[PDB]
């Protein structure tokens, strides 16, 4: 339809393509790697659906310096989908948005 | 105290670690 979905729910909408947005000079959805060695192409929105949160927000290793990150995950079959990302500090724009991790989402980009 | 090397997710138990990691 319009929106992305969870891969492994194939049907459970997560964000639609309105919401894609450049935060990095890197693009829209740019590589990234965590501090195990996995990369993430992971793509900005500004809004997403049917996500639950886990955990406490960490800095610790953050690809978007200001922002903290928190885990994401579909919220029907609880597969990791991304991290919320949340500014530390009030004059940040946008104040907060997700990163999707391109390996969770359909179709695939 | 326990955490997922993908995506960072952390657990208490490394029995739900293991389950949560091989689904990935
Ligand atoms: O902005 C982000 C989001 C989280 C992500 N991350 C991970 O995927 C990860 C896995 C195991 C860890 O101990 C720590 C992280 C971590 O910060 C990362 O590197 N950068
Ligand atoms: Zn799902
Ligand atoms: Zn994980």
């Amino acid at each position: 339809c319009t929106s992305l979905c969870c891969k492994q729910c194939q049907e459970t909408e997560i964000t639609t393509k309105n919401e894609i947005f450049s935060l990095s000079l890197c693009g829209p959805m740019a590589a990234y790697v965590n501090p195990h060695g996995y990369v993430h192409e992971t793509l900005t929105v500004y809004k997403a659906s049917n996500l639950n949160l886990i955990g406490r927000p960490s800095t610790e290793h953050s690809w978007f310096p200001g922002y903290a990150w928190t885990v994401a995950q579909c919220k029907i079959c609880a597969s990791h989908i991304g991290w919320k990302f949340t500014a530390t500090k009030k004059d940040m724009s946008p104040q907060k948005f997700w990163g999707l991790t391109r390996s969770a989402l359909l179709p695939t980009i | 105290s326990f955490v997922c090397s993908v995506c960072g997710h952390r657990f208490t138990t490394k029995g739900n670690l293991k389950v949560h990691f091989h689904r990935h």
